[PDB]
C-alpha cells in the first residue's frame, strides 16, 4: 500500500541500486 | 545527557591508552615487518588462466623445458671479433650452468652449434647471446634467488682478456628494479619527513600541537601494519608487495585526515567559547559518525574491489580492507583519549589567533552572494582540465622508467649496440597437430608458417627449421635424407618436440616490443599463423603465443575491464552513503557527478604536464593508483563537508552554506594540503613511476580542494537552493523574526 | 638509363589509376614507400636509402 511503500523508500532504493551493480558487476566480470 | 561512548571513552582514557600502547608493542615485536612478510609469500602477477600463461606452461611441458616462464639472456661481446677461446670459455661456462639443475631448468644452446651459429651472432661476429629458463615464476622470490645464482655463477669465473660478460633479459630487469627502489627508499624518505614537518608547523604555528598530530599518525600506522603483518604472519590472509605499499598510503592519508578532522574541530568549539568538557563532547557528538561512516564506505569498496580478475588488484582486495578498519577503530578510541588526558593535564591543545575562519567565511559569502558566475569559472577550469584527455598514450616498457646505471640496463645497451633488432625480447609461437611432422609435405607447409609470419609489418626475423638465420625469403627444398644428419637431428630436438607433433619459431620485433604498436603485432602474428596452414592437412591445429608483449596485451585487456568493475563498484558506494547520511537523492548525485567530474579533470591536468610538456609518457599503473587514493579522500572530504552543511541548514539554506564553510573549508583544505604536498615532495625520487604516481595524487588533491569542493560544490547547493534536499521539503529563509 | 652511372642505384617509374591528384592519390604514396621498405627488408640491400 501507499503507507508502506512510502514510508521506507530509502531501503528499497539501495535494494534497487545494490542489485543493478551485482547484475552489471556479474555481466563485466564473465567476459 | 552525555551519551555513554564518550564518558566511557574519556573516563577510562589512560588504561585504554595503555592497551593500545601494549598491543601495538606486542604486535611488531613478535611478528615481523611487512616488507618481509609480504616478500616471503608474494605472488605472480600475471593471471591464472590467461591465454598467454596457459601457452607458457605448455610450451615447456611439450619440449620438456620446465614448467615456468621466467628467463634471462647472457652477452658475449669483445672489442675484438670473438674467436677459438672464445668458444672454449663459452663451453666451460654452459657445463658450469648445467651443472646447477636447482636454479636453472632448461637451456637454449644455438651458439654452439655450427648450423644455427649465424643466428646466434652478430652480423660483424663480434657478440652472441644464450637463453636460460629459469625457477619460479614472475614476481616469486624463487625467481629472483634463482637470478641471483646465475649472476653468480656466471661472474665467479673471469672472463678472457678483450671480452666481457653481461646478464640481461626481463628477470634481471625486475631484480634490480626491485633493489634500486629499496635504494632510492631512504633519500625520498628524508625529504618527505622534512617537507610533512614544514607544512605541520606552517599550519597550526605550533610545535607541541605537531608533535600529537605526529605521535597519532605514528600510533595508527603502526598499528594497521602489525595487525595485518600478524594476519599475513600465519597464512591467514594473502599479501604482496603492491599491497603492502598502497596500504602504507592509505593509512597515513586516512590517519592524518581523522586527525586533523578531531584536533580542529575541537579548537573551533573551544574557540567559540566553551569550556574543555563540553568542547569534547561537541566534538566528538560532531565527528564521530562522519568518521565511522567514511571509514565504512573506504572498506566496503576497497573490499568489493577484490571481485576483480587481474591478480594486481585481486590480492589487493582484504588486506587493505582489514587495514582501514584498524585505522577507523584507533581513531575513534585511541583518538579521543587522548585528546582528552592531553587537555586535563596541562595545557596544550589551545587555538591560538584566528584569521583562516574569517576569511573562509568571506569565500563563502562571495560563494553565496554570486553563485553563477563562480560555477561558470570553476566548470571552465575542468574544461582546460579535460580537453587534453581524450590524447592519452600509455607505455609497458619499464626498462625506460629507471636510471642507467642497474646491470641490466648496460646490458640492454650493449645488445643494442650490437643488434638493429629487440632480440632480448623474443617470442615463441607453436602449432599442435595430431600426426608427425617429419616428413617433406609438412615442411613445405612450416616454411609456408614461416613466409607468412615473416611478412607483417613490424617483424625482423623469423627462425624456424628451414632457415635457423631467420631469413624466409626464399623457395624451399629438402630432400627426406636429411633426417640423419647428427647436427640436423640435434637442431630437430632444438626445433621440434620429441613426439614429432610440434613446431615452434622464434619471433624477434623491430623496434620497442612493449609499445602500444608492438602489443597490438601479436593478433595479427596469430591471424598470420592461422590462414598460412588453411588449406594444407594441418588445418584445425592449435596455436600458441607466449611471450613478453602476449602478456602485457593480456594484462592491458584486463586492466580496462577491472577499471570499470571497480568504478562502478565504489561509485554506487558513494551514491550508497550520501544517500543515508542526507536523506536526499538530488545530493548524492550532484556529489557522484562531481566526484567524477574531478577525478576527469584532475587526470586531464596531469596528462598535460606529464606528457605533452616534459614529454615523458604515463605508466600503465599510475591511473589505477590515482584513481583508488583520490576517490577514497574525495569520499572522506565531500562526507564531513555535506555532513556539516546538512547540520547548519536549519537556520536558513545560504547563511547556513557561509556558516558551514567558516566551520570546516578551513579543516578539508588543511587536510588536503598537508597530504598533496606530502605526496607532491616525491618529484624528486629518481624512480620516475613514483614520482609520476605522486605528482598526479598532488596537483590532483590541490585541484579538488582548491577548485571543485571550494567552489563548485557550494555554490550547486546555493544556486539549487531548496531543491538540493528533495524529497525532503526546507525552506530557503526561517519564518521572519521581528527586531 | 635505369641504373646509376656508378651503380649505386636504381629508379622505378610508377603511373596510377585514375587521377593522382585527388585524396587516394594523396595517400597511396605512404602505401607505396612502406611496400619498398618490407621488399628490401632481408635481403642485402637492407637498411638503404
Amino acid at each position: 500500500s501507499i503507507g508502506t511503500l512510502k514510508r521506507a523508500w530509502i531501503p528499497l532504493l539501495i535494494l534497487v541500486v545494490v542489485a543493478i551493480a551485482g547484475f552489471t558487476v556479474q555481466r563485466i566480470r564473465t567476459f | 545527557a552525555r551519551p555513554f561512548i564518550p564518558r566511557m571513552i574519556r573516563t577510562f582514557a589512560v588504561p585504554i591508552i595503555l592497551g593500545w600502547l601494549v598491543t601495538i608493542a606486542v604486535l611488531n615485536v613478535t611478528v615481523p615487518q611487512l616488507e618481509t612478510v609480504g616478500q616471503i609469500q608474494a605472488v605472480s602477477m600475471s593471471p591464472d588462466a590467461a591465454p598467454s600463461m596457459i601457452s607458457m606452461k605448455h610450451i615447456g611441458k611439450v619440449f620438456e623445458e620446465g614448467d615456468s616462464d621466467s628467463a634471462a639472456m647472457i652477452v658475449l661481446e669483445g672489442q675484438r671479433p670473438l674467436g677459438d677461446a672464445a668458444h672454449a670459455f663459452y663451453d666451460q661456462m654452459i657445463g658450469r650452468l648445467q651443472a646447477d639443475t636447482t636454479h636453472v631448468q632448461s637451456l637454449q644452446d644455438f651458439w654452439g652449434d655450427p648450423l644455427t651459429a649465424t643466428g646466434a651472432q652478430s652480423s660483424d661476429g663480434k657478440a652472441a647471446y644464450v637463453q636460460v629458463k629459469l625457477a619460479g615464476n614472475q614476481g616469486e622470490s624463487l625467481a629472483n634467488e634463482s637470478v641471483e645464482a646465475v649472476k653468480t655463477i656466471v661472474e665467479r669465473l673471469a672472463p678472457p682478456p678483450g671480452v666481457k660478460v653481461y646478464v640481461t633479459g626481463s628477470a634481471a630487469l625486475v631484480a634490480d628494479q626491485q633493489q634500486a627502489g629499496d635504494r632510492s627508499l631512504q633519500v625520498i624518505e628524508a625529504v618527505t619527513f622534512t617537507v610533512i614537518i614544514v607544512m605541520l608547523l606552517l599550519v597550526y604555528r605550533s610545535i607541541i600541537t605537531s608533535a600529537i598530530m605526529l605521535t597519532m599518525v605514528v600510533l595508527g600506522l603502526l598499528a594497521t601494519r602489525g595487525g595485518v603483518a600478524f594476519l599475513g604472519f600465519h597464512r591467514i590472509i594473502g599479501l604482496s608487495t603492491f599491497a603492502t605499499n598502497l596500504l602504507v598510503v592509505l593509512a597515513i592519508a586516512a590517519a592524518t585526515d581523522y586527525a586533523i578532522f578531531l584536533i580542529g574541530r575541537y579548537q573551533e568549539a573551544r574557540g567559540l567559547g566553551q569550556d574543555r568538557e563540553s568542547a569534547y563532547y561537541t566534538m566528538f557528538g560532531g565527528t564521530a559518525h562522519v568518521v565511522l561512516g567514511s571509514g565504512l564506505t573506504i572498506a566496503g569498496a576497497t573490499f568489493c574491489l577484490s571481485f576483480t580478475r587481474l591478480p594486481y588488484f585481486q590480492t589487493l582486495g582484504v588486506p587493505l580492507a582489514i587495514g582501514m578498519v584498524i585505522v577507523v577503530a584507533a581513531a575513534l578510541t585511541l583518538g579521543p583519549a587522548i585528546i582528552a588526558v592531553t587537555s586535563r593535564f596541562g595545557k596544550l591543545l589551545e587555538p591560538k589567533r584566528m584569521a583562516r575562519v574569517r576569511g573562509w567565511r568571506k569565500v563563502g559569502a562571495a560563494i553565496v552572494r554570486w553563485p553563477g558566475p563562480i560555477l561558470v569559472g570553476a566548470v571552465a577550469l575542468a574544461l582546460v582540465g579535460l580537453l587534453t584527455l581524450p590524447g592519452y598514450r600509455t607505455n609497458y616498457n619499464d626498462r625506460n622508467y629507471l636510471p642507467a646505471d642497474l646491470p641490466a640496463n648496460e646490458g640492454y645497451a650493449a645488445a643494442e649496440r650490437h643488434f638493429s633488432q629487440a632480440r632480448m625480447n623474443p617470442e615463441v609461437l607453436m602449432v599442435e597437430s595430431d600426426h608427425d611432422m617429419r616428413n617433406s609435405a609438412d615442411f613445405l607447409v612450416i616454411n609456408k608458417i614461416a613466409k607468412a609470419i615473416f611478412a607483417v609489418e613490424g617483424i625482423s626475423r623469423v627462425q624456424a627449421i628451414t632457415r635457423p638465420d631467420g631469413k624466409p625469403i626464399e623457395s624451399f627444398y629438402l630432400p627426406p635424407e636429411v633426417f640423419d644428419n647428427p647436427d640436423f637431428q640435434r637442431g630437430l630436438e632444438q626445433f621440434l618436440s620429441p613426439d614429432g607433433h610440434a613446431v615452434r619459431f622464434i619471433i624477434s620485433h623491430e623496434g620497442d616490443p612493449m609499445s602500444q604498436a608492438g602489443i597490438a603485432r601479436i593478433a595479427k602474428i596469430k591471424t598470420a599463423a592461422k590462414e598460412a596452414i588453411k588449406g594444407t592437412p594441418l588445418e584445425g591445429s592449435a596455436i600458441y603465443l607466449g611471450g613478453t608483449a602476449a602478456m602485457f596485451k593480456d594484462l592491458s585487456d584486463g586492466n580496462t575491464y577491472d577499471l570499470m568493475i571497480a568504478g562502478i563498484s565504489a561509485l554506487c558506494l558513494i551514491f550508497i552513503i550520501m544517500l543515508i547520511t542526507t536523506r536526499s537523492v538530488v545530493a548524492a548525485a550532484v556529489i557522484v557527478g562531481t566526484v567524477v567530474l574531478s577525478l576527469g579533470a584532475s587526470f586531464g591536468l596531469s596528462v598535460l604536464i606529464w606528457q605533452h610538456i616534459l614529454g615523458i609518457e604515463l605508466h600503465w599503473l599510475v591511473l589505477a593508483m590515482a584513481v583508488i587514493i583520490l576517490l577514497a579522500v574525495g569520499a572522506d572530504y565531500n562526507l564531513l563537508l555535506v555532513a556539516r552543511l546538512k547540520e547548519e541548514i536549519h537556520a536558513g539554506i545560504n547563511t547556513g552554506i557561509i556558516r558551514a564553510m567558516g566551520g570546516s573549508g578551513s579543516v578539508v583544505t588543511a587536510a588536503g594540503l598537508v597530504f598533496a604536498f606530502t605526496m607532491m615532495s616525491f618529484a624528486v625520487s629518481e624512480l620516475t613511476v613514483m614520482a609520476q604516481v605522486g605528482t598526479t595524487i598532488g596537483m590532483g588533491l590541490l585541484f579538488d580542494t582548491l577548485i571543485v569542493r571550494s567552489f563548485m560544490t557550494p555554490s550547486i547547493a546555493a544556486l539549487l537552493g531548496k531543491w538540493f534536499w528533495w524529497p525532503q521539503v526546507v525552506r530557503q529563509r526561517p519564518i521572519p523574526q521581528p527586531w
